[PDB]
């Protein structure tokens, strides 16, 4: 027995407040990749790298941030965005309710822990089957040829995919998203937490948000906002087998 | 890891 009332305008403000900050935070929305990825936007037609050739001719034509091996070069521009994803998403959770009140050090290990779940959430707004928006949607890369690039570096990205995939067919958009990611944020079990209950008290308003959210949006999903908790679930341990690959490169590269 | 954390609290602050 759903009703408009003062608890639920305060449940929708959080929601706006959260999707106003998501927009100013990332440049980048869904809705204007997905514009880009279905050929349905005015802006510049991405150039697409889908073999060597067009990537040497895309590193030219397609104009990155950041200034030997074609793998290792590719791996150099993903640790770039990264670190820029890293400052966006912390800008983000600047705009959290509550979020600049908890201990810095809280805020410092929710960071930490949350930001590569959050970064392949947001990736997955910028692909589809056939590859992934790069250069702020100025390029497209084949998801073959990215699985075509030497050990270690082939695999790197084919697990982001196949969440994607999965992700992608929820059909979310950026209001789902930005609540979504204030979720993911909010997490009371992270290692190392000093106050556990003040986290606690800010993802349960959060939650409360994302399902009036999920109900409002999605008329024909009744329970996607249990399927986005499972998904929470299924990030842990992408990002498990992500921090793995990690070392491995690092280490012998 | 000590990289990320210098990121976040260098954009926290
Ligand atoms: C590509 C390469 C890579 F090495 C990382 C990564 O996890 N690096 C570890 C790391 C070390 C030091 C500081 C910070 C770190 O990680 C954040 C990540 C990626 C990668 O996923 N790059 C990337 C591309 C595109 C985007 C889009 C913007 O929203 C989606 C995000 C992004 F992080």
């Amino acid at each position: 027995h759903m009703q408009l009332n003062p608890e639920s305008a305060d449940l929708r403000a959080l929601a706006k407040h959260l999707y106003d900050s998501y927009i100013k935070s990332f440049p980048l929305t869904k809705a204007k990749a997905r514009a880009i990825l279905t050929g349905k936007t005015t802006d510049k037609s991405p150039f697409v790298i889908y073999d060597m050739n067009s990537l040497m001719m895309g590193e030219d034509k397609i104009k990155f941030k950041h200034i030997k091996e074609v793998a290792i070069r590719i791996f150099q521009g993903c640790q770039f965005r990264s670190v820029e994803a890293v400052q966006e998403i912390t800008e983000y959770a600047k705009s959290i309710p509550g979020f600049v009140n908890l201990d810095l050090n809280d805020q410092v290990t929710l960071l930490k822990y949350g930001v590569h779940e959050i970064i392949y959430t947001m990736l997955a707004s910028l692909m589809n089957k056939d590859g992934v928006l790069i250069s702020e949607g100025q390029g497209f890369m084949t998801r073959e040829f990215l699985k075509s690039l030497r050990k270690p570096f082939g695999d790197f990205m084919e697990p982001k995919f196949e969440f994607a995939v999965k992700f992608n067919a929820l059909e979310l958009d950026d209001s789902d998203l930005a609540i979504f990611i204030a979720v993911i944020i909010l997490s009371g079990d992270r290692p190392g937490l000093l106050n556990v209950k003040p986290i606690e008290d800010i993802q349960d308003n959060l939650l409360q948000a994302l399902e009036l959210q999920l109900k409002l949006n999605h008329p024909e999903s009744s329970q996607l906002f249990a399927k986005l908790l499972q998904k929470m679930t299924d990030l842990r341990q992408i990002v498990t087998e992500h921090v793995q690959l990690l070392q491995v490169i690092k280490k012998t590269e | 890891n000590m990289g990320l954390e210098a990121i976040i609290r260098k954009a926290l602050m």
